[PDB]
């Protein structure tokens, strides 16, 4: 693995550096790496693919060496250097392809292709370079067991929980009281709502509550909150718990009162916000716990006190609402987001050869089903393909 | 290795050690020739002296 | 344009490198490479500007090669350092902004200023550095056709179209059925409405479609692919066809039952998704076709019974959306996103020395306009333009 | 400032070119680099922490320099590397941590731990290497008083202020008229609402404005610019401006009539855009004008015609929505987005080790009071913090 980032930075750099015409001391150390990587790899062969519709290729390597003795390189030196490059950009393009396609529910960050079991031999360990890029300085980290951390941008931490709550309820559905929400990508809406608009409620304020447990432990996350979540908001007609029949829903937005955000990790409170909207930040969480109340209001004018009568008929509902949108965090383990192009890499690696669905990922790469059940097998499988698909990110555009 | 005689100028500043250290395919004998490019003493101050 | 990234590239790395106290070993192969600059381009003189309210100036260099021999870099070696970087670096300036602000209808993808054309000669050739930002490297791939990937987070490949479509209308506009849409962005909004609830559909059940063309083909998109159209989901009087008269929209929302979404290149379903919402992928397509489809709730409470009457007043319209919003895509070709600022340059660039409307961009560098008619000549004029756009937020901040 | 960006770089690129195997020459530049930092360190001591709960740490440096023998680096010049690299990088995590946590109103850009004043004697100037991160890069530009630019992506320009205008009311509130907004991190929604719907107004067309003043100015801003706000186009119940009652506010949605969005710097008009939607671009500036008007429309269906009457029972409320999202933009001083993670960096730090409130930053760290009152003592402070905020997260993950 570390011999294939090396492989790819080497490419990549040996495409950026040896251009026609720049100065040899630009290019000095970048040949000898070159000539070493190209020492190393001849006499050896390897076989990639054999899965799905990925061909197998056969890889011999028989190459000379790159010349030392120019001042500025001419476009002699550049059309052999290119055709070397073109070749092992070739070679370690289906190495990647042949890697991200494989898992293994024994042991998932070992390598499982041909060509990465024998590239993982200290013959190639000259091969080696500079470990620079985020997910192999990840990778080097966790294979001597210290702390890592992955920055991301809006990430993917929450599967699709489209659904609701009816705390009170009958088969009228004409008073009716609980929580909806909806956990997607990074965003959570929720809303809780009373018919009776806390009518008959103790002190006419109705406490509500939604706690969200995360999947792993999100650490230094800038949280942007804010109140009356618009997705719960205008009426509809929802289907019951069973899918035997609909309800009606016609919200009026109250604000919230009384908003209690609290960031739990292992139940402990790390952070907590009393009515405090805007950016927030949460250092150290794996739950967060929303308690917000709707309160009854005790003036109104003629116009709102037409909407809540005391008796049953409620056209309009009471509905109080917040939002929740991580904007970035930094996680230990691995995840998508709406930065990084490495999960479409990889389903796109696995749809493109029409792969069978194996032992650990879900049927068609679902990450719905893949967030649902993190199991640390498939965090390990998720890692290493995710760090192969960063290899291949930086060789194929 | 069957190399070139390798025209060395005079004035280059890289020791005929130093680039015998970059053209030779071999591990061992480019090896002993790293050693002896940047052997140097350690400049120590051991009793004052 | 190699050549003017290679200057860039040298003067930011020599803004960096080149430090008071650093150790000379740190900088000794960006010095021989900045002499090889001064060296090429002492005795040739240069003329940029001429078009709008950009001022003609005139370039001379005569300098001083970096000779002198440190360990460590004194203050002395910063300071001259630092004199004839600025110079490069006004040069360099000017040069990217005369070559922003011209175009050609013929071929777009050579240089167009004159200073450009002249730094585009082999004597200026030993200029030339490594080339290891994007819009380099892909210019490079293409200048040798082949295939190149541009990342961008959130991309602009819609252009602003918000319409509607009227599958059943009477000049009562009473009893309306059809598609209404929200392209903008990276984000396709679309809700379908029947007034009458498919009360007389086959089986209660109307088929809605939705089809959106895109001008380049996108590849390897993540794409978050929710129900329920927020926008189109509140109550709103909206202007006819013929923009004679107004019509009024009260809808209540249904789910989109049937939902399915297809990925077209040329005319072939790449991906298909059948009611599946969240986070899916698409892996290579330039066409997106939306097909939800509204049923009637066959069991409904008498709460809902009173908002969809057999007969012809409908107070409460039905209506289903969904939402499609690319969160990241790689495409061969330019466009804009909401990460890079390129485009904010070129328009700042064209807009603050008050430049006469050319023959191939819009007027006032509508992207809307340009994204709408996206063009091969236009194609290459963008891509030429942000590249020099680029070569210039890397010097100028 | 500069020597502590400096070891940080040090630290990171021999943990990332010092690796097991790798050839001597890529690693030659290094380690001249890392050898005059140990020759620099060795013979100082160092005192970090002692206020909140940051615990008194004495540092000590002694060690010996690393070997320039070797022609691939073997796993004993590994190991004796990742010691003297794990020393330092905890001795830099407390100096970054003592740093982001101390603060003066007097100068807020010196340095205010004793260990960073202690680093910046010319003793420790040969330790300095390269200055190439964004922020090192714009601290050493404005220490010599040159033009900087930070790119945000979604810039948290705006403080959190929802509130509202009745530019026509009475106690009933059952006409009223004026403009709501949401100014929410970087996304501004208005409505503008009329009850009468122009009804008396003079050609039945009521002019809105909404006057957005920033705190520091935007540079090169890509603004998605939509129609109808969606979080004010929903019946809510809304308390008054002394909070003594509540008022109802039914909402039906027209289109913007006449949207004139301009963009002044200084009171001067830089851009302004006269009903165009979708992506607009805005230069230069510091003052966001949005002038929408509501017109009533002059032919309206009989499903129309009866939400608007001629007399006072007004159910239906006409309401006209923007939308404006700055997407990026290049701002000269600091701030928050949704990209970077160092504003939670600094509260992380200075939350976890529980630090008493200073004289200059706001308590809890709160963005919406930071960047409310944004004093230029507040902002060198904060770019200090963001500094040293951006070495840590550039070592400590
Ligand atoms: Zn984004």
């Amino acid at each position: 693995m570390d011999v294939l980032y090396s492989l790819s930075k080497t490419l990549k750099d040996a495409r950026d550096k040896i251009v026609e015409g720049t100065l040899y001391s630009n290019v000095s150390d970048l040949i000898q790496q070159f000539n070493q990587m190209i020492i190393t790899m001849n006499g050896n062969e390897f076989q990639t693919g054999g899965i799905g519709n990925l061909p197998i290729r056969n890889w011999n390597f028989n190459f000379g060496l790159l010349g030392t003795t120019l001042l500025n390189l001419d476009a002699n030196y550049v059309e052999t250097a290119r055709n070397t490059i073109d070749y092992f950009v070739d070679f370690v393009d289906n190495v990647c392809m042949d890697e991200m396609v494989r898992e293994s529910q024994r042991n998932g960050i070992a390598p499982q292709s041909d060509s990465l079991r024998k590239l993982s031999a200290i013959k190639f360990k000259r091969i080696n370079f500079d470990n620079s890029s985020e997910y192999i300085e990840n990778w080097n980290l966790q294979n001597r067991r210290q702390r890592t951390g992955f920055t991301f941008h809006k990430p993917n931490i929450f599967p699709y929980s489209a659904s609701f709550t009816l705390n009170r309820s009958q088969p009228a559905h004409d008073n009716l009281m609980g929580t909806m929400w909806l956990n997607a990508g990074s965003e959570i809406q929720v809303a809780g709502f009373d018919y009776s608009c806390a009518i008959n409620a103790p002190a006419n304020i109705q406490q509500f509550e939604h706690i969200v447990p995360l999947r792993r432990v999100l650490t230094t996350a800038t949280i942007t909150l804010l109140p009356d979540a618009e997705r719960f908001s205008f009426p509809r007609v929802i289907n019951s718990a069973d899918g035997a029949t609909t309800w009606f829903f016609n919200p009026v937005i109250l604000r919230p009162n009384n908003v209690e955000v609290e960031f739990l990790l292992n139940g402990q409170i790390i952070n907590t916000y009393q009515a405090r909207f805007g950016t927030i930040v949460a250092r150290n969480f794996d739950t967060i716990r929303l308690s917000f109340q709707l309160m009854r209001p005790p003036n109104m004018t003629p116009a709102v006190a037409v909407l809540f009568p005391n008796a049953q008929p409620f056209e309009h509902h009471a509905t109080v609402g917040l939002t929740l949108r991580i904007e970035s965090a930094v996680c230990e383990s691995v995840l998508a987001d709406a930065s990084e192009t490495l999960l479409a890499n990889v389903t796109s690696v696995r749809q493109e050869y029409a792969i069978p669905v194996g032992p650990v990922f879900p049927p068609g790469m679902n990450w719905t089903d893949l967030i649902t059940n993190y199991s640390p097998s498939r965090e390990d499988n998720l890692q290493r393909v995710f760090t192969v698909a960063s290899i291949r990110s930086m060789l194929i555009k | 290795f069957g190399m070139q005689r390798m025209h060395y100028r005079n004035g280059d500043p890289q020791t005929p050690f130093q680039i015998a250290e970059q053209q030779i395919q071999n591990f061992q004998v480019a090896n002993w020739l790293h050693f002896v490019n940047y052997n140097q003493f350690r400049q120590v101050v051991i009793d004052g002296v």
